[PDB]
């Protein structure tokens, strides 16, 4: 009874596949150095008193 | 040939390459230009004909 009326059929498929490029062709990721600089600076304050 | 890489199959050694010279030399430009001077006298000439 539950399976009464099924149909199944196959309807495509896709592939896997590497392009073995022996003599190389292809991009990829570049790996670079960057330097940020920064700088801090040290002020003076207000003064106490003796008299 | 893949320049990385040293074959025997997807490059037969330099033999194939002056056989393939050779034989193009010496068999099928020269069998041409013998059929081709005696149509050209052919056409020129005639038949039985001595020109002085």
């Amino acid at each position: 009874a539950a399976l009464s009326g099924l149909t199944v059929t196959g309807v495509g498929y896709s592939l896997e596949a590497r392009l073995t490029n022996i003599n190389q062709l292809e991009m990829g990721l570049l790996i670079d150095s960057d330097v940020q600089k920064q700088g801090f600076m040290i002020p003076t304050l207000p003064p106490l008193v003796i008299v | 040939k893949p320049a990385m890489v040293e074959d025997d199959k997807t490059y037969p050694r330099l033999e194939a390459l002056t056989t393939a010279y050779r034989i193009q030399q010496m068999r099928n430009n020269a069998v041409t230009t013998l059929l081709n001077r005696a149509d050209t006298l052919k056409s020129y000439l005639g038949v039985g004909v001595p020109h002085p």
